[PDB]
RNA sequence: GGCGACACACGUGCUACAAUGCCCACUACAAAGCGAUGCCACCCGGCAACGGGGAGCUAAUCGCAAAAAGGUGGGCCCAGUUCGGAUUGGGGUCUGCAACCCGACCCCAUGAAGCCGGAAUCGCUAGUAAUCGCGGAUCAGCCAUGCCGCGGUGAAUACG
RNA sequence: CGCGGGGUGGAGCAGCCUGGUAGCUCGUCGGGCUCAUAACCCGAAGGUCGUCGGUUCAAAUCCGGCCCCCGCAACCA
RNA sequence: UCGCCUCCUAAAAGGUAACGGAGGCGCCCAAAGGUCCCCUCAGGCGGGACGGAAAUCCGCCGGAGAGCGCAAGGGUAGAAG
């Protein structure tokens, strides 16, 4: 478990235009992606037995990193469970794995989405950094379909380098990322 | 029975052949 | 001790394409993917 | 449930394919309801009726082999 | 006797225990003995180590079955979330999509009698 | 476009719940009716609705069109099943300018409720009841489980 | 304290010694019979059988044990 | 109304009155306790599938306005959390 094909292709392609492209010096400067924290959370555990660790574990084949047992703060009177001890989920992702998971996520759940048209143009601005909103998930090259004992949708934040907009944008931009444009 | 579309007697009931029912 | 596994696989496209990665489960059947774009149909 | 053909009005086409030769606005009405979708005009805005009023239904490119019916109810509350 | 899905027939004439699983009508299994020359008569509790397998190759590796099916269905179904198909609304609507009688009937997409009844007459 | 709507309602009926049954194969026995831009024998292509060719038939003379329930053999062994086919996915055919709203078939796949029906209620006095197949009118086609006819097998009981 | 006895649809009360049904009504909802209405007449929504522990093939029920009511007789530094 | 805890009244020490102004207590916790090892907020403004106007996220700016069983108040992240 030592190469894939972005975290090459990011290096002999990425590295070399990206410097060129913008204009920066030394191999630091260059703007890159750090890590990818991805939770789930639901929020959809309640009354009548609603364990859910499976919500998790499925999650995890999808990954390679086994969720973490996330709670709320407050208390929500105005809908269900309150003080501490309900659910949240989530995945941080930090590089091999986060190499991989994003490899196939520029390749397979790009269409298989539903529909598409292009991921958004514009869900990072200002603050560096790119989250995206998930409904699907079976979309997944795995995670069987006849195995869903329910559909639940997540999210995938990818925190980087990038100080500015130009920069995340172009980094992925030029990556493998497809924006609806 | 008299309407499985699937049986002698069906495609008969329903007045018709087909490969459940040779048109002879 | 409680994770995914991995192995290296080889991913079989749709179209031709066979992205040779790893993850989990070695054979895997994908639909479409890249070298199936920018696919247009023209417009009126 | 056609074999051989499809369909789909003429006065239509000679309507879509001009505009077709350009790649110009949208605003179609038109009462064919009953004709087929038409391949590639998936990007275009048909106004199909409904014994009421014409309809902005779009078009995708998943809708083609549908009569441009199938998005056009007729009666109300669905 | 695995097979297909978490799938096993057993103790019954193996050309009628196939339909048992999710996409196999008595068309195709009746074929798939003939297919792979196997008997029909002989049950599922008899047939060889060999058979066996020999049998689900042909079988689980061409029609797509129970499983890479099931909500390979729903695929074409919410792949009607679309724009909006008639035929969306009614699975969408949950109702009969097929030119049906509603008026009256359909009890198999509607919940069985939901009652909910009214109507005055006149009094004096 | 709508009369086809649909949280519901009653009336008339279709299919069932199964072993006095169902399935596949074979094998007998009708009567009534309708047939020219009609009914299509018969070869051919597709596991198939159907398509190509093509003989006859103004029809007691050629066809629809073979009847089903019987019989005979084989398959099922009491299970929500090889019962029952609703709904749903798919691929297709003919018609007709055109079948989204709105056809019928065929084919692959799903196989739903129902294991005998509350109070109540309907029919029938014998070739009847019951159950089985066949026709025609309207018709381009068909939502025909209807309607008008036909013929097959063939009970029970009536003290009062 | 101790002997009892008692809680089960929205209130009412049987199922309590027998194990094997979760019901009988009032009341809302439909649907029945008339020529229509009334009146009778049916089928349903609905209860952890109070609680938990338990033997059984199985519990409202027999066992447990406690919260809780009401009768009494008694206790109150 | 009657014992008790907090604040003001109460005049910068303490205490200090009214049938003064305004709230609580008659419990809890075998972890909510010993201890040793780890960790950090509330909000605001961007960014986010369900998403209020605060769920769970991501990014900055923000030392305390969060929390601490419970009343208020003292106190507190250099930890009591």
């Amino acid at each position: 478990p030592l190469d894939v094909a972005l975290k090459r292709k990011y290096y002999e392609e990425v590295r070399p235009e990206l410097i060129r492209r913008f204009g920066y010096q030394n191999v630091w400067e260059v703007p890159r992606l750090e890590k990818v924290v991805i939770n789930q959370g639901l929020g959809e555990a309640k009354e009548d037995a609603r364990i859910l660790e499976k919500a998790a574990q499925e999650l995890a084949l999808i990954t390679g990193q086994k969720p973490a047992v996330t709670r709320a703060k407050k208390s929500i009177s105005n809908f269900k469970l309150r003080k501490g001890m309900p659910i949240g989920l989530r995945v941080t992702l930090r590089r091999d794995r986060m190499w991989i998971f994003l490899e196939k996520l520029l390749n397979v759940a790009l269409p298989r989405i539903r529909d598409f048209r292009g991921l958004n143009p514009n869900s990072f601005d200002g603050r560096g950094n790119y989250n995206l909103g998930l409904r699907e998930q079976l979309i997944f090259p795995e995670i069987t379909y006849d195995m869903v004992d329910a559909l639940r949708g997540m999210d995938i934040a990818v925190v980087t380098t990038a100080e500015t907009d130009e920069e995340a944008r172009a980094l992925l931009e030029l990556l493998g990322f497809p924006f609806r444009k | 029975g008299k309407g499985d579309r699937r049986t002698r007697r069906g495609k008969i009931w329903r007045g018709t052949y087909g490969k459940y029912r040779p048109r002879k | 001790g409680i994770h995914p596994k991995l192995v290296p696989a080889r991913i079989i496209c749709g179209c031709g394409n066979v992205i040779e990665t790893y993850s989990t489960k070695p054979e895997i059947y994908v639909e479409v993917c890249s070298k199936c774009h920018p696919f247009y149909t023209g417009q009126q | 449930s056609l074999k051989k053909g499809v369909f789909v009005d003429d006065h239509l086409l000679e309507k879509v394919l001009e505009l077709n030769a350009k790649g110009e606005k949208r605003l179609i009405k038109t009462w064919s309801r009953r004709s087929t979708i038409v391949p590639e005009m998936v990007g275009h805005t048909i106004a199909v009726y409904n014994g009421k009023q014409h309809v902005p239904v779009y078009i995708t490119e998943n809708m083609v082999g549908h009569k441009l019916g199938e998005f056009a109810p007729t009666r109300t509350y669905r | 006797a695995r097979i297909a899905g978490v799938e096993i027939p057993r103790n019954k004439r193996v050309d009628v225990a196939l339909t048992y699983i999710y996409g196999i009508g008595k068309a195709r299994a009746k074929e798939a003995l003939e297919k792979t020359g196997i008997n029909p008569a002989t049950r599922v509790k008899d047939l060889t180590e060999a058979e066996v397998v020999r049998l689900r190759e042909y079988v689980e590796n061409t029609w797509k079955l129970e499983g890479e099916l099931r909500a390979e269905v729903a695929a074409n179904i919410k792949r009607l979330m679309d724009i909006g198909c008639y035929r969306g609304l009614r699975h969408r609507r949950g109702l009969p999509v097929r030119g049906q009688r509603t008026r009256t009937n359909a009890r198999t997409r509607k919940g069985p009698r939901k009652t909910v009844a009214g109507k005055k007459k006149a009094p004096r």
